[PDB]
């Protein structure tokens, strides 16, 4: 009853990993709980204010007892559990995030961020402001090599090294690097791995 | 610590007894708690409070869990017996509780129980059923880990 | 008996042998089923008369003098797979389900009597499970001969020779061993073709690992022999019933 | 110094650091030989494509090859990476009390790379500034500074010695620490009797114990 | 972030792995090219055996400019007395080339019609030894201790399969063990 708002809190963190396990992977988180942490954030400051407050009555009236120790020692945990349920659901956001600013930027030419992540603003912006400034962050690796990568992609090893990819519903024709594939609805491009990496994240190709 | 199944498995309540009185009750209107009284506690708090004290603040009552009947009834048939109705959480929480207490004698069980799982859990690691559903929690997480990998390797086998 | 051995060899090279490009559909049927501790194989027919026309021009021919040298022959094959040598490993049920051509309900007259036949109704009750047996042992109440039957399927009367008799054997239960029934009771669909006559209903007695798969009330389509026992209720007239090998609900239907 | 050795001991340290528990030094001696080397050939390769129309008014196959090659092993270290780059995320923290501490080895330009160093801080910072903003406002007193309380914990975790690797064994015999009666190595486990190590046999046990085993590379993972 | 899998290697990956070995093969064929890795080769000769990588090899049997040979360990004749020896160790996991069941898989895909009685054989085979030493090794698997285990010769594949089992719950195991003392 005291610290179990985290535990719901946790409880419900765990059901996106749920949806992020077998799972299947399209993202789609419901929603940043902002109300409930809120709620959380509420209890906290209670609990810190009666601490602060009893941090000045032991100043006075309770002269150092023997049992004031224990509200500066127990609810002090109480505070270290909701740091307990606060970050470690943060960083399960923060996981399930940065993995989808990896595999897809998204790519070629990644060209800006952009479409992607269908929580847009749904999800918290306070989220948002580190995910672009995440992405901004990976821009410079992607700016240290001179590999060239194309990190972003190829997870997933060439083989060999031509497939055929079947158009689905891409118009197109987009493809300008390298060469103007010409994408037209209902045709298939026996072209190599190379320019198919990249391509294929976007969602116009779709047999490997 | 972060992981989802740590901070969820802290959750648990436990029958633990003060040792003490403890005026400035935070759970109602006491104002104190009388002494020897038997109040369930998170395994959060109740952690460090049996260390701090040269006596300790909660006497550790062994859990409901615990009950020598049960550690009796875990050394008959483990495979058939059904973990997931009791906590669910066991090898997560009780993995704490070996340590809190000290207990040896237990771990010779445990570390036994969870042989005669995986020796049953390799066997639904070939591609369920009525079985899936009485494993613990973080069991079960491992059987997710293995079906998939003996899955994609055989997806990988044909084409 | 060389030619049981001259079929039962052409089962195991059925099993060990059938590629559907290119895993071995059964032969890991097979592995995936005793892990789970199953004890059952499902063939799928296409493939078996794909394999060799000639195994199943016989198993449509006799069934019932044929289908458990299949059963012995596929256990004999879990020997050389679950477990390695050089216990105790039941002869597994095998679960045939095949498309061929639907022979409904009243369409059923004789015949085809011995010879598989796929048909589709709504189960009606479901009845309750008692044990037939597999392997029991008997003693003589005199010599006191110890026999060990391996009882078959598809009744069986004791054999009287080691005064003595007339059929001095008794049943240890102690040592026999046992498997399920059940007695299915399947009233043939209200579309089809009830007329203006009430429908009629054949019972079936399905068995191990087939039985309690089906809630009462289910649409399905049994597979199974056709044939007929005595019951005594003349002359002669014998009652018609279809044991099911094997059961497949209707989509899905979990 | 050979081009195959550089490319054995790419795919040896590859194979290591998905297996390990935790970060293994940065190998910058080679991994930037490579990524010279691979500057050169995809600039030759080019050349060579774009030159080879020129006899246009033959055989595709060297420079497919070629290619095929050059995206294999541009997808090797670009797993290595971009796996170096999810520890250093899980190890943030630690690695942050690692260069706090004198003893022994900071971060320097030896254990992460150049590259990896401004990833490493950058991350770090934007971290700490988010959940600055998120749910630190708002702010215990005590729980001001991110590091051990102690209890429960926090990370600290993960310098997890003891987690389990399987281990594959091989490495030049002189006939050095080899006490029969196959072969190499020591072993020593704290808690229990060696085993020892045979050779021809791989053996999962601790990460700790073989560490310097690792660092010898006499044990392959 | 490598997601997938990620402690364990994907199944794909040892393949990936194991085209790095050289194997032998015959050119049809009579630049340079210097590569980076390969060291080979002066023209090859037609009718002439020579050593190379894997990942060429098939590259260069897609366009069935060259004629693979069969490992001397893959064999129907050979593979007997494998499983001869097999059957007759019921501890040990007998002598492997390590990467047999993906050069298994690999090597059937194309180059079958290279093979000597490649056909509704070998596959037999191999999927008979992919099977008692799968179980020998779910048998084995019963005596599991912290920490040690002989996993003596096994396959990489194999390893890569049961992985995060075993690894995960000797890591539930040794983590009570280690701790109670």
């Amino acid at each position: 009853m005291y610290g179990d708002l985290g535990n719901k809190l946790v409880l419900e963190a765990k059901r996106t990993k749920q949806l992020y396990a077998r799972s299947n992977q399209d993202v789609n988180l419901p929603m940043y709980h902002e109300d409930i942490i809120r709620n959380i954030l509420k209890e906290v400051s209670n609990l810190r204010k009666n601490t602060e407050y009893l941090k000045e009555q032991q100043q006075l009236g309770m002269l150092d007892d023997k049992v004031a120790k224990c509200q500066y020692f127990v609810t002090l945990l109480c505070m270290e559990r909701n740091k307990r349920c606060l970050l470690a659901y943060q960083r399960l956001r923060t996981d399930i995030l940065d993995s989808m600013a990896w595999n897809n930027n998204g790519l070629d030419l990644m060209s800006s961020i952009t479409f992607s992540q269908q929580d847009t603003n749904n999800l918290s912006h306070q989220e948002q402001e580190y995910l672009k400034e995440y992405c901004d962050l990976i821009t410079d690796l992607k700016s240290g090599d001179l590999v060239d990568i194309d990190l972003s992609g190829s997870l997933v090893p060439p083989s060999d090294v031509f497939i055929d990819v079947r158009v689905l519903k891409d118009a197109g024709e987009i493809q300008t690097e390298y060469g103007v594939f010409n994408l037209i609805k209902d045709s298939q491009f026996f072209v190599r791995q190379s320019d198919v990496e990249r391509l294929i994240q976007q969602g116009y190709l779709q047999k490997i | 610590y972060y992981d989802i199944d740590d901070v969820l498995a802290d959750g648990t309540e436990f029958p633990c007894k003060f040792q003490y009185d403890i005026p400035g009750l935070g759970y109602n209107p006491g104002r104190p708690i009388t002494k020897n009284t038997k109040l369930s506690l998170p395994l959060w708090l109740a952690r460090i409070l049996a260390i701090v004290g040269p006596v300790p603040f909660v006497e550790l009552l062994p859990p409901d869990m615990f009950s020598t009947k049960v550690m009796n009834a875990i050394k008959t048939d483990p495979v058939a017996l059904d973990l997931h109705s009791i906590n669910s959480h066991f090898f997560s929480l009780a993995i704490k509780w070996i340590m809190l207490f000290s207990e040896k004698e237990l771990a010779n069980v445990v570390s036994e129980l969870l042989l005669q799982r995986a020796q049953e859990l390799n066997h639904h690691a070939s591609s369920t059923s009525t079985f899936l559903l009485k494993l613990e929690e973080m069991e079960k997480e491992i059987y997710k880990k293995s079906h998939e990998s003996y899955k994609d390797t055989k997806r990988w086998m044909f084409k | 008996d060389d030619d049981n051995t001259e079929i039962i060899k052409s089962f195991k090279n059925f099993i060990l042998e059938f590629r559907l490009d290119s895993q071995f559909i059964y032969r890991d049927q097979l592995r995936n089923n005793i892990l789970v501790k199953n004890y059952s194989l499902t063939v799928n027919m296409e493939h078996l008369i794909g394999y060799n026309e000639d195994i199943y021009k016989k198993l449509s021919d006799e069934p019932s003098d044929i289908i458990p040298l299949f059963e012995t022959a596929i256990t004999q094959v879990a020997k050389r797979i679950s477990i390695l040598s050089r216990n105790s490993l039941p002869t597994f049920q095998l679960i045939l389900n095949s498309n061929a051509n639907q022979i409904p309900l009243r369409d059923l007259d004789s015949e085809h009597v011995s010879k598989i036949v796929r048909l589709s109704g709504i189960i009606i009750s479901t009845s309750v499970l008692s044990s037939r047996a597999t392997y029991l042992s008997i003693m003589c109440r005199n010599c006191r001969h110890t026999t060990s039957i391996t009882i078959n399927n598809f009744t069986v009367s004791l054999p009287r020779s080691c005064n003595c008799g007339p059929d001095p054997y008794i049943i240890i239960h102690e040592s026999s061993k046992f498997i399920d029934q059940q007695f299915l009771k399947l009233q043939e669909i209200p579309e089809l073709v009830p007329v203006g006559e009430m429908p009629r209903n054949l019972t079936m007695t399905c068995d191990r690992y087939l039985t309690n798969k089906v809630i009462p009330g289910t649409r399905v389509t049994i597979v199974g022999i056709y044939s007929i026992y005595n019951s005594k209720n003349g002359v002669a007239i014998r009652t018609p019933y279809i044991k099911i090998l094997g059961i497949q609900s209707d989509v899905e239907t979990s | 110094v050979s081009p195959q050795q550089d490319f054995s001991d790419l795919m040896k340290s590859w194979k290591n650091e998905r297996c390990s528990p935790e970060l293994l030094p940065y190998p910058h001696q080679l991994m930037k030989r490579l990524l010279n080397r691979i500057s050169m050939q995809s600039q030759l390769i080019e050349n060579i494509s774009m030159g080879f129309l020129d006899m246009q008014n033959e055989s595709k196959l060297p420079l497919l090859c070629m290619e095929t090659e050059l995206e294999r092993l541009k997808f090797v270290i670009r797993s290595y990476i971009r796996c170096r780059l999810s520890k250093i995320d899980k190890f943030s923290l630690y690695l942050r009390q690692l260069n706090e501490d004198e003893n022994s080895l900071i971060s320097l330009t030896d254990l992460l790379s150049k590259d990896e160093i401004k990833y490493h801080d950058t991350h770090s910072l934007i971290w700490l500034k988010l959940v600055n903003d998120s749910i630190l406002k708002y702010m215990p007193e005590e729980l001001q500074a991110i590091n051990d309380t102690e209890g429960s914990v926090n990370m600290i975790d993960e310098p997890d010695w003891n987690k389990f690797v399987f281990i594959h064994v091989n490495g030049p015999p002189d006939g050095e620490n080899e006490f029969g009666k196959p072969c190499y190595t020591v072993t020593i486990p704290d808690l229990k009797e060696e085993v020892e190590l045979t050779i021809g046999s791989i053996y999962v046990m601790r990460y700790e114990v073989i560490r310097d085993l690792l660092r010898d590379d006499k044990v392959a993972l | 972030l490598p997601a997938h899998l990620q402690q364990t290697f994907s199944p794909e990956e040892i393949q990936f792995i194991v085209e790095n070995e050289p194997i032998k093969i015959f050119p049809r064929i009579t630049w340079q090219l210097i590569t980076t890795d390969d060291k080979a080769l002066n023209n090859m000769v037609a009718m002439r055996s020579t050593e190379v990588v894997l990942w060429i090899a098939l590259l260069l049997k897609q366009q069935s400019k060259c004629s693979i040979v069969a490992p001397q360990w893959l064999t129907t004749k050979e593979l007997d007395r494998k499983i001869q020896y097999e059957k007759t160790h019921p501890d040990r996991f007998s002598e492997l080339p390590w990467n047999w069941l993906v050069l298994a898989r690999i090597l059937f895909n194309k180059a079958k019609d290279d093979f000597h009685d490649p056909i509704h054989e070998l596959r037999g085979k191999i999927q008979d030894l992919r099977e008692i030493r799968q179980i020998k090794v779910l048998k084995g698997l019963k005596y599991l201790n912290e920490s040690h285990l002989q996993l003596d010769n096994l396959s990489l594949l194999e390893i890569n399969e049961l992985r995060p089992f075993i690894t995960e719950i000797m890591d539930k195991l040794r983590e009570i063990h280690t701790a109670s003392l």
